[PDB]
DNA sequence: GGTGGTGGGTTGG
């Protein structure tokens, strides 16, 4: 998170961290949908121009942390990886399209105070929410600054960027499965995710259910926090339909 | 079910520091 | 330490 703050204690429950067997290394983060279930980015374990093909018994799910590395003795649940279920025309060769990514955990998780779920946006609050210049939070232990390494995680609010703003914000073929986010340069406010931030939420909380929605997944961009630059997520709603489909496996 | 409420924030009945500021933006 | 740098924390000795 760059241009953020440190985190309240279990103001971001769902938030997840995926970490590496060996060596042990964070990759990046996820999202607690359901008690069995994360939610993450594709680029995270399958990007071959890094050669990633990351596998079940590669991998760690820890959730419920808040100190980005030290072990929290008694409130942080590290989980294994049953099975990895990964977007078939996750375009990584172009301009990540469908970057996105699940994992079944070999068996639920218990919750506490610092594990918890996030919702997932209906038909409606899809629409609803998902209009430009309305804020969400963005959570991860991702780069202080583009080259930033928090020792705790990071968050921060930035506005949903117009269809159009993002289009030729870039160079990069845009697409409905992604949204872009963050401040123009005029805003004075400044704000993005950075890389490391992956696979983390860009939660909505909504006026009518006081329920936070996820309505997003870091997924890339072009350096971080630059003017005229935004965060690029992927479009969650535009997606629930796969993300059904495999739920109901 | 239970999603989306923070057993310390919604559950407890209490904000954050910019969940008001989120609020304020719709 | 195990997992920081201080006692508990947000969680034991
Ligand atoms: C894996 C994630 O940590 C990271 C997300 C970065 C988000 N931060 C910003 N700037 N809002 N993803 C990446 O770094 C992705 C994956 C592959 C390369 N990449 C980029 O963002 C490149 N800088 C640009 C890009 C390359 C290929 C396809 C799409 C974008
Ligand atoms: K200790
Ligand atoms: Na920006």
């Amino acid at each position: 998170i760059v241009e953020g703050s440190d985190a309240e204690i279990g103001m971001s429950p769902w938030q997840v961290m995926l970490f590496r067997k060996s060596p042990q290394e964070l990759l990046c983060g996820a999202s607690l949908i359901s008690d069995r279930w994360v939610l993450t980015a594709a680029h995270c374990l399958l990007y071959p121009p890094w050669d990633k093909n990351f596998t079940e018994n590669d991998l760690l799910v820890r959730i419920g942390k808040h100190s980005r590395t030290r072990y929290e003795r008694n409130i942080e649940k590290i989980s294994m990886l049953e099975k990895i279920y990964i977007h078939p025309r996750y375009n990584w060769r172009e301009n990540l399209d469908r970057d996105i990514a699940l994992m079944k955990l070999k068996k639920p998780v218990a919750f506490s105070d610092y594990i918890h779920p996030v919702c997932l946006p209906d038909r409606e609050t899809a629409a609803s929410l998902l209009q430009a210049g309305y804020k969400g939070r963005v959570t991860g232990w991702g780069n202080l600054k583009e080259t930033g390494q928090p020792s705790v995680l990071q968050v921060v609010n930035l506005p949903i960027v117009e269809r159009p703003v993002c289009k030729d914000s870039t160079r990069i073929r845009i697409t409905d499965n992604m949204f872009c986010a963050g401040y123009k340069p005029d805003e004075g406010k400044r704000g993005d995710a950075c890389e490391g931030d992956s696979g983390g939420p860009f939660v909505m909380k909504s006026p009518f259910n006081n329920r936070w929605y996820q309505m997003g997944i870091v997924s890339w961009g072009e350096g971080c926090d630059r003017d005229g630059k935004y965060g690029f997520y992927t479009h969650v709603f535009r997606l629930k339909k796969w993300i059904q489909k495999v739920i109901d496996q | 079910a239970d999603c989306g409420l923070r057993p310390l924030f919604e559950k407890k009945s209490l904000e954050d520091k910019t969940e008001r500021e989120l609020l304020e933006s719709y």
